[PDB]
């Protein structure tokens, strides 16, 4: 009925500010990216620092795991993405092809491909073996805040500051649907749902909106967190309870009832803004990271 | 970071 999240661990080691944190699909490790040009890896359970991954020329804005929990992909300010074999810690391929910073990255479910959003307003697609860029979509009139595939990997949603959510056809390269419907706020994040039928969108009007895209309409909307400046990750929590989990610019982590849309619980102790949250695949754990007045990833466990 |  309501979750109780407890701060368990606070971890630091990051010099400059943190950008993303994502949990590995095996529910073992947490990977983190930061303005320190680095990727640091933490035992999901013990909260312990595992290894540094580096060799990017500039700040990493995002990172995501492969399905086989082999690999990391990191999108940086250096115009490039990197593919890291996480075991060794060494860079496999480097993917080049952007006008500008690379903001967002996610692997496809099948994990042979990567989709990359960029401040040159393109969504590009990349072959994980060869390393060459397959297709390039002039997605928006504006820089891309997010990219994700769906359950099967047929669809790629992307969001942008221009207000748009375009959904793309992975094999063709065609834009299939577009989610507009009045408003026109800047959209700072999207991912498809696990059941894939609804897609979630963060906006800079301090909003969080859920959409049934087939039907092309908003269902429910969640508020109260402060999101104006930063593009702040938004999660589904499938494990114990079914929640919406997001960072905030008032320094709190927000959790909403997915049905009743009003807030179940908020977490404090973060001394700055929360840019990224991530949920454990198996147990109930939120990880959260904050900007340079904090520089810490906090770990949170619940019974529901 | 850009995103920060």
């Amino acid at each position: 009925v309501k979750p109780n999240y407890a701060l368990k661990f606070t971890l630091a080691g990051h010099t400059k500010a943190v950008s993303s944190v994502k949990f590995s699909p095996n529910g073992e490790w947490l990977a983190s990216s930061s303005a320190d040009k680095l990727i640091k890896i933490w035992g999901a359970y013990d909260g312990k620092f595992e290894k540094t991954i580096s060799g990017h020329k500039l700040g990493i804005s995002d990172v995501a795991w492969s399905s086989d929990s082999n690999l990391l992909v990191s999108a940086s300010d250096d115009k490039t993405l990197k593919i890291w074999d996480v075991s060794s810690g060494k860079c496999l391929k480097t993917l080049k092809g952007h006008s500008n910073y690379v903001f967002c990255c996610n692997f496809n479910p099948q994990s042979n491909l990567i989709v990359s959003g960029s401040f040159d307003e393109s969504v590009r697609i990349w072959d994980v073996k060869t390393g060459k860029c397959l297709k390039t979509l002039p997605a928006h009139s504006d820089p891309v805040s997010a990219v994700h595939f769906n359950r099967d990997g047929s669809l790629i949603v992307s969001s942008s500051y221009d207000g748009l959510c375009r959904i793309w056809d992975t094999a063709s390269g065609q834009c299939l649907k577009t989610l507009i419907d009045d408003d026109n706020p800047p959209v700072s994040f999207v991912k498809f749902s696990p059941n894939g039928k609804y897609i979630l969108a963060a906006t800079l009007d301090n909003t969080l909106k859920l959409w049934d895209y087939s039907k092309g309409k908003c269902l429910k909307t969640y508020t109260g967190h402060k999101n104006e400046k930063y593009c702040i990750f938004a999660n589904f929590s499938v494990t114990g309870g079914k929640w919406i989990v997001s960072g905030s610019e008032d320094n709190l982590v927000y959790i909403w009832n997915l049905q009743t849309k009003e807030i179940v619980q908020k977490l404090q102790g973060h001394t700055d803004v929360v840019i990224s949250t991530a949920c454990h695949p198996t147990e109930n754990i939120i990880a959260s990271a904050a900007l340079e007045n904090d520089k810490t990833i906090k770990l949170w466990k619940s019974d529901c | 970071x850009x995103r920060x």
